[PDB]
């Protein structure tokens, strides 16, 4: 082999320069992984885990890197993996019981899995304080505080042909087996991403009218017949979402909290959900 | 036929105008260019 | 073990077969029925494979799995006549359903939408399109293509240039726009999330207020956190469709050549300038 | 509406078609010295 | 768009994708029909060269074989007119029309490749009908792309490129990819024989690959072939990786060039206007002109053995390899 | 029956929205911004405003005045015939100069218009690349953004200037056109013996692959887990939410490992610029130091042999 | 005409018509340079 | 006319004319470059 381009007898510039990359690329896909080891890591090896017997961490490979730390816009810095969301996790003494004391046995909730927070219904640990936009205003807020968004992003769309640009407000909420559980009162939209986040209700079917409820708008189906259907839930496990702790504010505690226990409903709303097709 | 701009948005309909009939001199000067009896920088005999 | 935040995930139920009989993990790994049936149809494969690869050649690259020939039709053939290649398809379509079913049950028990599965089955659907779908059109399984490294790139060059020019496939055009656009939305969402949770040293992390306004001071327009997944999405099932489509017409649905197929723009009554 | 008033309108409008008239002069003499040069119409017989 | 069923024949080993995918409803069916032959005329008497005044091509055949070649040629090239067409009134013997001066050489012609060209037609050989199918014109001929004076200070230039073309089978390809290797000899080779460059021994232009598909685009379409049928094009260059069909296709190449540089070119200045191309041509042969879309010339019908007169004596001087590849003896100034 | 999060059904409009207040010294932005019904069904509903600075500004320039250049000789190739122009439209190109000219500056029907358009269009990407560097900074964000379009770029000169230059010829560049241009890449592969044998070209093709692979991937998990509000993703990075932890632990569980929600952007940002880093190189590698990219397949054991099924040619000439 | 400035803005006129102006004369350049008879660059004789 | 920069911003023009006179001095010196009778460095009989 000769011509330009060769190195040896056998060695030519374009294999040196494939194998330059093959370096690379293994010290990037090292970097890579690291960068997949911030959140969730070391790995917590329960006693029946070990011939030990004893819980140990696990790095695995490659090592998790160093924490990174994070500058927040109101003045704080967070450092990631972080401190009160991995002690959280590992001090809650969770509802549930596996159905086999081996390793990779499944959990069987005790209690109601829904409002323990197991599975489809589990939240994580999250900020308590609601978020704020960059101007300063609160981040979601529902309609009533939030008075500069009108409901359809077009006026003509919404009054000519108002299937397709629907405003939900005063529709009926249907839960999985068709039990009215309320009435839409109201649509809390993001100021930051311009998005209807959730639905707030009455469980007027299924409670009072006076109490006020959140329905995740990725849970509900909204109709063309003036209903919004959640599949996710029963009607009747509405009267159990989470409620808010102020009635015009919602955390990213708060927002776990609801969508978790919407979530919990694809496995634990009815019987049957759980159990598999054949 | 005054009315026509309680009906048509006057401002928008005179830039797409000019738009649109910019389009369409432009097409309309390049279709004769393309013609042999008609491009007047060759000036092919008639 | 487990993330630090896993234990709270790991119930039982949402299977769709098996139920509790497979419902466990393996390390990371949840296993299920179908996770039973992907790693049988994947040793299977691979060892079948192996095998293969040990009656010709070790050679990484030039380990070839060949369909068998056209003259046999859709009947099966001998297994070192490409026999072996049937048995490894069926495994391989196999390894791959039951993969989107296993991806099924985990959504299921995580309390996610199917759209991983979904998404997966259009891959499944253009590579059945390539060993099944194609191959029963012609009439013939021979049409697939083989399973190398380097072997089914050969069969990719000749499959193309059987219509002699495939860049001019009104189809294999769209889809590579697609292929194209989904890389540059990837650079752009990716290059964005990282820009944005990782700024200039000292500054704070941004809010998605600078997302929408980074975008539209440079091009005008901003898609959203939940657009850009939507298009992401999008952009990369319609590579895959396109793609099933573009190989699906040519041959079944276009014997000639590629670029004879605009004939018909060229041929349009309202352009023909003669 | 723009905040410019009637006068300042009429204003503007006076230097505008001045300027374009302006602007028009300077095009119609770069065209007699083209046809001075080469003429662009030509005659039944062509050039 | 087009429907199963279709037609597949492998061409390569299993899994190389080297196939043939035809539509047996595209194939007209009629247009490669061989004429059926007509009856064994009896061989004897007097020479037709010796009978006849002005025979200079057919001296050797009988006076019956001449008859008889003459009414198939009729047939074959001009049905519709009869003796007419290159013979005037009662003068058989007066070469005045064209078309009589022209089918003198193209009897020569067709007598020089059924002899010597069978390195590429083998025993099929060919006829009047191969090319000319019942009409005067035969219907896949080729013009010489015109060569429009350039500016080199305007614009547009298309330089042979960058137009929808029937001879580029509607690809953006040089359009004249007829007049460098079917008529010139320009190397069609486009790929180096090394690892590593050697750009000062070889450094082919993308614009003569370009032109090199161009021509490969139209062997493909004019023969009803693809790429496959003569290449594995994974290894493109590798003539041991190829079908025979390339090296058929090889002295197909030099027997077009050799008809066209050497027997339709001398008859440019005889040849009417009316019949010249755009830029002043006569009509030149392609692979279509005898192919018609079909790897085997009317369905492969050997039909020139019935018919001796169309073949000529083997010349002692061709060598196949002398038509621009290593040599131009067999071409012309 | 479940939402599957394709389009938006229920939208809100607020007051059109002015960005990010930019430091004293940018240009101030359009003031023109709408929103738009159906652009709200998948994403963002407002359309503008856009920036315009002086590089902004001064790529617009450049880019029009290449695409004029390219537009006017298309339509000088079809006769000015505007007919002719849209049934010739795929096939249309400025042709770059001849072999004869090598580098030098040809004359402007002879590759120098393709020269000329070759060289604004490298400017208006240019300052394009700057803009984009500038507008990320000047809203204190990084230039990731800026530095995946550079490594695009890359590609871009690569094909069109870089390796015409080492190969000493503009002809070997790619012409402005559709079909023209798809010609150039077949002619590259059939001149080159089967890029598919370029092992960057293989790279390139995994990133590619892996880059629409990933976002199918990245795509479907976020809006499999837009229940739980999985596309608010910068939220979900600094406070890790449910969302996170069960997109981590949906491919966790699938194959045994797993990234973060700010990880897999990283995985998806250098699988789109090593798709286009690694092509570039392959296309700077052959004709400089690769001639036949099958026979170093076959220098180097790549190429599979096959068996007998058909009889060999054999070149006449050789 | 002179209420045509109170309903569009100024500044945005002139910036449409000056553009215009560029890439009008900027064409009309080139198709002068395209004609034989009019390419002063090529110094072509009548 | 001083009255201009009331309408048009003086900072913004001053800037927009300069990019633009770059894009037009470099084209029309490659056009000339890209001439028989006017590249200057090739030196070609006029
Ligand atoms: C450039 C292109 C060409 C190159 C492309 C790349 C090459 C080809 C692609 C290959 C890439 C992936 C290869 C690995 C797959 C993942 C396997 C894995 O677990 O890796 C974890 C590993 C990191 O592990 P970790 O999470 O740090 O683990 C920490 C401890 O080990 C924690 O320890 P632990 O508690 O997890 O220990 C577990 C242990 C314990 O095992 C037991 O005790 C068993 C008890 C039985 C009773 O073993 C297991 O349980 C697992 C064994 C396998 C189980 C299989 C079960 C089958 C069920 C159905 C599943 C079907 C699949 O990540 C990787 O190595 C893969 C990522 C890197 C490549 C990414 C792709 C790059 C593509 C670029 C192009
Ligand atoms: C982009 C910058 C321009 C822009 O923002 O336009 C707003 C324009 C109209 O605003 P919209 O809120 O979408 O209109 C709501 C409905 O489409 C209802 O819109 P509409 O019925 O008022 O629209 C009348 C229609 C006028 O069209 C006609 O009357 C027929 C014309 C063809 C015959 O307007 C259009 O042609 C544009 C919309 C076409 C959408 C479907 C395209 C297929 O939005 C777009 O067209 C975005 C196009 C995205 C691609
Ligand atoms: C020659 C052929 C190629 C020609 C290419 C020309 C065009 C170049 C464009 C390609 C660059 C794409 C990446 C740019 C990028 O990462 O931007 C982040 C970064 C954003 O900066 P920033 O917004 O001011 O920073 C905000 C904070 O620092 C916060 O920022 P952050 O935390 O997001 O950034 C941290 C980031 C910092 O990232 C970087 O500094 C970029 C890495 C620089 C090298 C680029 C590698 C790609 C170039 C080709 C690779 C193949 C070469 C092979 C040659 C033969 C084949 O961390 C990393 O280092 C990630 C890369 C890890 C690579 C691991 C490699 C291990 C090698 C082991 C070998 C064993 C044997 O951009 C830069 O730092 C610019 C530095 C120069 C970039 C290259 C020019
Ligand atoms: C017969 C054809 C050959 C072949 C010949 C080539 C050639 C030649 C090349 C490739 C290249 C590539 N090939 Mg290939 N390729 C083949 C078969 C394939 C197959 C397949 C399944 O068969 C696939 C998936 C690919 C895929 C690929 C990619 C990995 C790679 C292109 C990356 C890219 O995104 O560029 C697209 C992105 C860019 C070009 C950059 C764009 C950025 C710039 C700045 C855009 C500016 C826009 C501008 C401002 C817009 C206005 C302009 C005016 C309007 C004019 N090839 C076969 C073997 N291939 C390229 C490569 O990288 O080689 C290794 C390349 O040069
Ligand atoms: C359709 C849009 C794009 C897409 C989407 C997509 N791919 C996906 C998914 C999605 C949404 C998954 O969820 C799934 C996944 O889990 O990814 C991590 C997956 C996946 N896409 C993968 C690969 C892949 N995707 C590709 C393409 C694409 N995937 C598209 C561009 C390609 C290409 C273009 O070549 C490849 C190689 C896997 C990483 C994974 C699915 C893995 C799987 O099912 O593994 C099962 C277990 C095995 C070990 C497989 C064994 C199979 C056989 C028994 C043996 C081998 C047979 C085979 C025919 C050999 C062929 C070899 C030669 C071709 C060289
Ligand atoms: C990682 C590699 C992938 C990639 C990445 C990538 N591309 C990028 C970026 C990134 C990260 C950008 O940031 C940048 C961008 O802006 O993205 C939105 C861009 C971009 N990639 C683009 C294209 C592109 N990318 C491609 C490919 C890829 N991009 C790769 C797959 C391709 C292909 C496949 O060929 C193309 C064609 C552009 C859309 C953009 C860069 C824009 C640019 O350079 O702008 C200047 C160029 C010009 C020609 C100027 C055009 C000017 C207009 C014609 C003016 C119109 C007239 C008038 C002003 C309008 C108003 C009319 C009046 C009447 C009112
Ligand atoms: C008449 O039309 C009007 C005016 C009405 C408007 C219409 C315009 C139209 C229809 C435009 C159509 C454009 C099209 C279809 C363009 C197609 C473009 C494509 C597909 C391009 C694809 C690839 C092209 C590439 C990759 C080109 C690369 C070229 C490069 C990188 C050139 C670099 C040149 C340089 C850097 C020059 C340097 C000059 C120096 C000074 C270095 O030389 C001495
Ligand atoms: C292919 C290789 C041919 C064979 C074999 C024969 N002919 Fe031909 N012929 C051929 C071409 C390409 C042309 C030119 C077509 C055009 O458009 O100009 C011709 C022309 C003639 C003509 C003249 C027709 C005319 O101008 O009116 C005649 C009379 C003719 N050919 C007769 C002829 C005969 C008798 C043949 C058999 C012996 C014969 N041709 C063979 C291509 C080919
Ligand atoms: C519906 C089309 O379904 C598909 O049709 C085609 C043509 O009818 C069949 O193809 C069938 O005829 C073709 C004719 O070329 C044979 O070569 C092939 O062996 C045979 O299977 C496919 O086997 C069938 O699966
Ligand atoms: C966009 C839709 C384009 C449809 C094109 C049809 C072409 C029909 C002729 C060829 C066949 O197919
Ligand atoms: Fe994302
Ligand atoms: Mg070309």
């Amino acid at each position: 082999m000769e011509g330009t381009g060769a190195l040896t007898d056998y060695m030519n510039v374009a294999q040196m320069t494939l194998y330059a990359f093959w370096l690379f690329l293994a010290g990037l896909i090292v970097y890579l992984r690291m960068e997949d080891k911030r959140e969730g890591y070391p790995l917590q090896a329960e006693a029946n885990e070990n011939c030990n017997r004893t819980p140990e961490k696990k790095l695995g490979f490659p090592a998790p890197p160093s924490p990174k730390v994070f500058k927040l816009a109101d003045g704080r810095s967070i450092q990631v993996p972080r401190a009160e969301k991995t002690d959280y996790e590992l001090n809650t003494q969770l509802r549930a019981e596996p159905t086999a004391p081996w390793d990779g046995a499944p959990l069987e909730p005790t209690g109601n899995p829904m409002v323990d927070g197991l599975g489809p219904a589990a939240w994580a640990k999250r900020e308590d304080e609601p978020e704020v936009t960059h101007g300063g205003k609160q981040k979601i807020c529902p309609l009533r505080v939030a008075t500069e968004f009108e409901v359809g992003m077009s006026r003509d769309v919404a009054r000519f042909w108002p299937e397709i640009d629907p405003d939900p407000r005063g529709y009926q909420v249907l839960g999985c087996d068709g039990k009215v559980a309320g009435k839409i009162v109201d649509i809390w939209v993001d100021r930051g991403e311009l998005r209807p986040m959730y639905l707030e209700m009455d469980l007027s079917g299924v409670g009072s009218s006076g109490d006020r409820v959140l329905l995740p708008i990725n849970f509900a189906r909204v109709g063309y017949d003036s209903k919004v259907r959640v599949n996710a839930i029963t009607g009747q496990q509405f009267t159990d979402v989470p409620r808010l702790r102020e009635a015009d504010r919602i955390s990213p505690q708060e927002e776990d909290f609801i969508t978790g226990y919407f979530g919990g409903g694809v496995l634990y709303a009815v019987p049957g959900r759980t159990e598999p097709f054949l | 036929m005054w009315r026509m701009w309680k009906i048509l948005d006057y401002r928008r309909t005179v830039v797409l105008a000019h738009v649109g009939m910019a389009v369409l001199a432009l097409l309309i000067h390049f279709i004769l260019l393309s013609t042999e009896n008609f491009n007047w920088l060759q000036g092919n005999p008639y | 073990a487990m993330l630090d935040f896993e234990k709270k995930y790991r119930v039982r139920g949402g299977t769709l077969l098996g139920g509790d009989l497979f419902d466990f993990w393996i390390g990371p790994f949840y296993v299920g029925i179908f996770g039973v049936l992907t790693a049988i149809f994947a040793v299977l494969g691979t060892v079948l494979i192996i095998y293969g690869a040990s009656q010709d050649t070790f050679n990484l690259w030039q380990i070839s799995i060949a369909p068998p020939d056209l003259s046999y039709g859709l009947a099966l053939a001998p297994m070192m006549e490409g026999g072996l290649w049937q048995i490894i398809t069926v495994c391989a379509l196999g390894a791959f359903i039951t993969w989107a079913l296993r991806q099924a049950e985990i959504s299921k028990k995580l309390g996610m939408g199917y759209h991983v599965p979904v998404a997966f089955a259009v891959a499944i659907l253009a590579y059945a399109t390539l060993v099944v779908f194609r191959p029963l059109l012609m009439g013939a399984w021979g049409h697939g293509f083989p399973y190398g490294i380097l072997s089914h790139l050969d069969w990719v060059s000749n499959v193309g240039y059987q219509y002699l020019h495939f860049h001019y496939n009104p189809a294999h055009m769209l889809a590579v726009t697609f292929f194209f656009t989904t890389t540059l939305a990837l650079a752009l969402h990716g290059g964005l999330i990282l820009s944005v949770t990782n700024p200039k040293k000292g500054e704070p992390v941004k809010t998605a207020e600078h997302e929408n306004t980074f975008f539209r001071d440079v091009i005008g327009y901003s898609i959203g956190s939940l657009g850009i997944h939507r298009l992401g999405l999008f952009l990369a099932l319609n590579a895959g469709f396109w793609s099933a489509v573009c190989i699906i017409i040519s041959g079944p649905f276009w014997t000639r050549g590629w670029p004879e197929w605009w004939n018909w723009w060229l041929n349009v009554p309202i352009w023909s300038w003669g | 509406l723009t905040g410019l008033s009637d006068e300042e309108a009429k204003e503007f409008h006076s230097i505008f078609m001045q300027s374009f008239l302006i602007f028009t002069a300077v095009a119609v003499v770069a065209h007699f010295l083209a046809w001075a040069w080469r003429p662009w119409i030509p005659g039944a017989e062509g050039y | 768009c087009e429907r199963p069923p279709v037609d597949t024949e492998q061409k390569g080993y299993r899994g190389t994708g080297m196939e043939e995918v035809n539509n047996p409803r595209l194939r007209d069916d009629d247009l490669h029909l061989a004429p059926e032959a007509a009856d064994p005329v009896s061989a004897e008497g007097p020479r037709a060269g010796e009978i006849y005044q002005n025979v200079e091509v057919l001296d050797d055949l009988s006076v019956a074989e001449f008859t008889r070649l003459m009414q198939s040629m009729t047939d074959w090239v001009s049905p519709d007119e009869g003796c007419t067409y290159c013979h005037d009134g009662n003068d058989f013997a007066s070469e005045e029309l064209y078309t009589y001066q022209v089918s003198r050489q193209m009897i020569e012609m067709n007598r020089y490749v059924n002899a010597n060209w069978d390195s590429h037609m083998d025993d099929t050989g060919v006829t009047c009908y191969t090319c000319h199918r019942g009409e005067n014109l035969p219907e896949e001929s080729w013009f010489a792309e015109p060569t429009p004076d350039v500016n080199m200070a305007g614009l547009g230039n298309t330089m042979m490129q960058n137009l929808a073309s029937e001879k580029t089978e509607y690809t953006s390809l040089p359009r004249n990819a007829f007049e460098r290797y079917l008529l010139g000899h320009d190397d069609l080779r486009v790929e180096g024989d090394t690892i590593l460059p050697h750009l000062d021994e070889w450094d082919v232009s993308l614009q003569d690959t370009e032109a090199s598909y161009s021509l490969m685009m139209h062997m493909s379409a004019a023969t009803g072939s693809n790429c496959t049928t003569c290449h594995n094009t994974g290894r493109l260059g590798q003539w041991d990786e190829s079908p025979e069909e390339r090296e058929i296709s090889w002295h197909g190449i030099r027997m077009t060039r050799d008809i066209n540089a050497n027997w339709i070119e001398p008859l440019e200045a005889g040849q009417p206007e009316v019949r010249l191309g755009p830029t002043g041509d006569i009509a030149k042969v392609q692979c279509a002109t005898c192919h018609y879309g079909e790897q085997l010339p009317l369905d492969g019908a050997k039909m020139v053995d019935d018919y001796p007169g169309l073949m000529g004596e083997e010349d002692a001087d061709f060598d196949f390899l002398q038509f621009g590849d290593l040599g131009t003896d067999g071409l012309r100034d | 029956a479940e939402y599957q999060n394709i389009f938006t059904r229920v939208q809100v409009r607020g007051p059109t929205d002015p960005g990010v207040e930019l430091p004293a010294a940018d240009w101030p932005r359009t003031k023109g911004a709408t929103h738009s019904w159906l652009l709200g069904k998948i994403g963002d509903a407002q359309v503008g405003p856009i920036y315009l600075g002086t590089t902004g500004v001064m790529s617009i320039l450049f880019g029009i005045v290449s695409i004029v250049i390219i537009g006017m000789n298309m339509l000088a190739s079809v006769d000015w015939s505007p007919l002719e122009f849209i049934r010739q439209f795929f096939w249309v190109a400025l042709e770059p100069p001849p072999p004869e000219y090598g580098l030098s500056l040809p004359p402007l029907n002879d590759g120098g218009w393709w020269l000329i358009a070759g060289f604004t269009l490298t400017l208006s990407v240019l300052l394009w690349f700057a803009r984009t560097y500038n507008r990320a900074r000047a809203l204190g964000l990084g230039t990731h953004v800026a530095w995946a379009f550079a490594a695009a770029i890359f590609l871009f000169l690569a094909i069109g200037f870089i390796w015409p230059v080492l190969m000493g010829s503009w002809a070997k560049s790619v012409p402005f056109g559709i079909f023209p241009h798809l010609d150039w890449t077949t002619a590259f592969s059939l001149r080159y013996g089967n890029l598919y044998y370029n092992p960057f070209h293989m790279l390139s093709i995994v990133f590619l692959f892996g880059s629409a692979l990933l976002f199918a991937m990245h795509g479907a998990t976020i809006l499999a887990a837009g229940r739980y509000n999985a596309e608010r993703e910068i939220e979900q990075i600094t406070d890790r939410g449910t969302a996170a932890e069960r997109s981590a632990l949906f491919w966790r569980w699938t194959m045994g490992f797993n990234a973060t929600m700010e990880s897999i952007h990283r995985w998806g940002y250098w699988f789109a610029i090593l798709c286009v880093i690694t092509g570039g190189i392959g296309i700077l590698l052959t004709g400089t130091v690769v001639e036949n990219w099958y026979l170093w397949g076959v220098h180097h054991g790549i190429a599979p042999e096959y068996p007998e099924f058909f009889t060999p040619a054999v070149d006449p000439a050789a | 005409m002179w209420r045509l400035w109170k309903l569009y803005d100024p500044r945005r006129v002139l910036i449409g018509i000056f553009s215009w102006l560029a890439v009008l004369a900027l064409v009309i350049h080139f198709i002068l340079l395209s004609t034989d008879r009019f390419n002063w660059v090529g110094g072509a004789a009548v």
